DNA sequence: ATCAATATCCACCTGCAGATACTACCAAAAGTGTATTTGGAAACTGCTCCATCAAAAGGCATGTTCAGCTGGATTCCAGCTGAACATGCCTTTTGATGGAGCAGTTTCCAAATACACTTTTGGTAGTATCTGCAGGTGGATATTGAT
DNA sequence: ATCAATATCCACCTGCAGATACTACCAAAAGTGTATTTGGAAACTGCTCCATCAAAAGGCATGTTCAGCTGGAATCCAGCTGAACATGCCTTTTGATGGAGCAGTTTCCAAATACACTTTTGGTAGTATCTGCAGGTGGATATTGAT
């Protein structure tokens, strides 16, 4: 059977997702996460449709940029595999932790 | 759970858009925590603007103003 | 020309929490700018709040929300409580 | 005649705060309660840092609070540290802190 | 119209009005709204010019968010001006760390 | 009865036709441009405001906007913006 | 009647001074190339703040850079400074 | 057979010493010449209040120290104890000051 | 180098969501004029504090030598993480429907603004007088490092 | 462990930069009372758009297998970078001055604010039309990866 080497399909995905703009997290699961979190600050809250979309657009852009910095941290340690220590390093240096 | 609704595949897609090629098994749980903290800080501020205006509906503007004060200005929703 | 500072007031509060502790001129300058800084941040946030809701008045209510938006966790809870208390006591006069 | 501060039971100047809110042009009108609430919040935050700073000075066997004490007070308190995360206290120095991997044997 | 006198497409009158209501300063000079409207117009043109180019480079006649993202991020100065800004539905620039490439 | 909500959309559209007569723009992209204009307006008016206060002045003139621009816009972008701003005031004053 | 030409002053930020700063920063070992990297980083930092401080000075039509000009320049760069007024 | 502390012992002694104090670590006059040189290249004939120079120095020293903490973390992340230019660059890129 | 398996790209089409067009109505925005009110520019000039210069001298930068131990290069391989698939679970669509609650009006009063006086008070000044603590000793104690 | 070379610690003491004290002055600040104006809380309510349900449709997340190749452990060693030393330079300190230029006090005019009245738009709606390009197909050919 035909089998692509480890890494070859990942490079394809990167090229594929860096070219597109669609959101990469399914909308309903995200909308559920949003509602439960808000419920802890005020109950019986309704959300405009655009309101939830703004939160997804912001969260995804935030996570995407964080992975960029996380990637540099892993590459800095002479790796090509991101790990928790890479995300932590990036957040610490950003001034988030 | 709800945070668990943010799937391994989606998290990998995000990473891919971020230029990541190889991902550690532990990254998925680390990312969920990061995403949860991000949303709590943004949603907390939004709801606060919502409570201030005496509404029971979080508006796009409430989110945009929360993102702006968190230093993460967003364009395209009333900014 | 006269330049105002919060120094005499900072000094009163200091004597209240540490009756036997003094404060260097440099530390006092740090305190005056800390007070000026927090004031600006709270006033600015209140300003925006009023605009967002098309109100032309900044009330204790805007200040309160600015305080919840600006200070973290506990500092907010205590600042908020100390603030409403002082407003309630103020309105119960004359 | 009495001050608005004493009426509010405050050390900080309610008249000055109210006046500074007007001159700043933060809105067209400023309600009577706003300066009272703001003066009290500012008085409280001041009290909180002076409390912690006075203690740092005491731990260093000093009776006079200096910049370094204000810095120790701020950096050692999680919430004040965050409220002042983008602030630099001159002559404050830094918190004694050495990474473990750097210690001998 | 004040805009035509200044040779601008942007609403001088509106800009002036927005400055006063903003409580930016007790008084607003007459030249201020003009200069500001002119600056806003110029920055607008700068971006539409580059985004228009990004759209044609993609064989398209209509400017969408993605084009604005490419215009801004591929420009050193605009990128800086908007370094803390997120353009919704803009995505990111194609970019892969060389150490992750094949062989 | 619906309250009028101002936007820079029509003015943005005009400027688009001068730089690219045959290209259009989606509504979502227009919303972004509108967000952009409002943002810069606020950044500039804000610095202008502070400048006036730092100098014990109560009037925001073209000098405040100009200095505000030098402080906010990076290098070249600032040179040109200052150029456009001055050009528009001289042409406005002598007319 | 005239001053002295100022040049190469960035070398006044000596190797011993940079080591000390690194020490306050928790640094135990320093590579030989750190010293020129640091001077470069400081020069950029200084040009950016001084550029703003002077802009405020010129706006007020003064020829003397005040501590306030520096403080406002640091503030707008997101590096608020307590201790010199404001 | 003179006494010699081992490599690293004096470095640790210095870290504790400097983290315990608050004095400026760069010589004053030299720093002031650097400020005058840079300012002069932006605008000629400028004078400086002495406190303006001191403010610049306190800010610069606070900035460099914090940067070295981050750089130190970048080196340790790479399993080293020796900071190098690549660590300062990684820190500046993540902080959002570089490309 | 050869050859099979997918992935990737370009040309040509179509349906349709999203962008145009025209007409219509109108509360609010702009502009034109006329008056009145002022910020802050132009002068003059008090006097703060910044640039400079001299001198003395000792803290600290320089430039070297020497060798400890860290970074960098290799070698290996255990095992984690990517690729490919069979499964079937639950997100996506949408269309319809209550109906919650956002947003537009109209009413009306507690509260804010505008002014005139009268009473305080915080900021400067000009002189005087304590004091907390930096900085230098001296001697005891805690570390570090060679054996 | 033993023991020596040094750094660290801490009680003691002294000089003085810096912090307190006092008395005066007073422009600006605050508090007090009235008079007049209104921002926006209330009470309704029209209808926009948010939450649910239904119900397939199948797109895409799961759970497995298998093994490629990556991360991390072990070793080895050249030479980079720290510790210590001898020198003597240039920064730090202390004073002394001249006068550049920041900043206070008036005088006074080009503008800005304030109102009235007229005219012009930018939005919001409805209704009818058009069009760039997402989503598919078909067929060509690039890119991978096994031999
Ligand atoms: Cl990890
Ligand atoms: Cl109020
Ligand atoms: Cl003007
Ligand atoms: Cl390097
Ligand atoms: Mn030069
Ligand atoms: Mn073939
Ligand atoms: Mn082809
Ligand atoms: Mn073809
Ligand atoms: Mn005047
Ligand atoms: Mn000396
Ligand atoms: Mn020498
Ligand atoms: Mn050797
Ligand atoms: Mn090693
Ligand atoms: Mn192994
Ligand atoms: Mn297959
Ligand atoms: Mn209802
Ligand atoms: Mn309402
Ligand atoms: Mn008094
Ligand atoms: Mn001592
Ligand atoms: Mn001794
Ligand atoms: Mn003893
Ligand atoms: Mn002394
Ligand atoms: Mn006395
Ligand atoms: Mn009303
Ligand atoms: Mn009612
Ligand atoms: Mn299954
Ligand atoms: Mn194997
Ligand atoms: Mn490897
Ligand atoms: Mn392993
Ligand atoms: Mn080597
Ligand atoms: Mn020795
Ligand atoms: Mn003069
Ligand atoms: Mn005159
Ligand atoms: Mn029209
Ligand atoms: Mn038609
Ligand atoms: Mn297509
Ligand atoms: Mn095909």
């Amino acid at each position: 059977p035909h089998r692509y080497r480890p890494g070859t399909v990942a490079l394809r995905e990167i090229r594929r997702y860096q070219k597109s703009t669609e959101l990469l997290i399914r909308k309903l699961p995200f909308q559920r996460l949003v509602r439960e979190i808000a419920q802890d600050f005020k109950t019986d809250l309704r959300f405009q449709s655009s309101a939830v979309m703004a939160l997804q657009e912001a969260s995804e852009a935030y996570l995407v940029a964080l992975f960029e910095d996380t990637n540099l941290a892993a590459i800095h340690a002479k790796r090509v595999t991101i790990m928790p220590k890479d995300i932590q390093l990036a957040r610490r240096i950003r001034g988030e932790r | 759970d709800n945070i668990q609704g943010i799937t391994k595949p989606a998290i990998r897609r995000l990473a891919r858009r971020g230029g990541v090629k190889r991902i550690s098994g532990l990254i998925y749980e680390e990312t969920r925590g990061v995403l949860k903290v991000f949303l709590e800080n943004v949603i907390r501020d939004a709801v606060t603007y919502t409570e201030h205006a005496k509404r029971k509906t979080v508006t796009a503007m409430d989110v945009v103003y929360a993102l702006k004060r968190q230093g993460r200005t967003l364009y395209g929703f009333g900014g | 020309t006269r330049k105002e500072s919060y120094a005499i007031y900072v000094y009163k509060v200091l004597k209240q929490v540490h009756p036997d502790t003094g404060i260097s001129s440099k530390a006092m300058s740090i305190m005056n700018s800390f007070v000026n800084d927090v004031f600006e941040r709270i006033a600015g946030e209140a300003s925006r709040l009023a605009h967002y809701n098309k109100r032309s008045t900044i009330t204790s209510r805007e200040i309160q929300t600015a305080v919840r938006l600006l200070l973290p966790g506990e500092l907010a809870k205590h600042a908020v409580s100390e603030g409403t208390k002082a407003v309630t006591k103020y309105t119960s006069a004359k | 005649a009495k001050t608005r501060s004493s009426r509010a039971g405050l050390q900080f100047p309610v008249g000055r705060v109210h006046r500074l809110l007007r001159k700043g042009c933060y809105a067209e009108r400023v309600g009577a309660g706003a300066p009272v609430y703001l003066a009290a919040v500012l008085e409280y935050l001041t009290a909180e840092i002076l409390e912690l700073a006075g203690n740092a000075a005491r731990d260093n066997k000093k009776t006079r609070i200096i910049p370094r004490h204000l810095q120790l007070a701020v950096r050692n308190d999680e919430e004040l540290n965050k409220l002042l995360g983008r602030v630099t206290i001159a002559q404050g120095g830094v918190l004694p802190n050495i990474q473990s991997v750097l210690l001998p044997k």
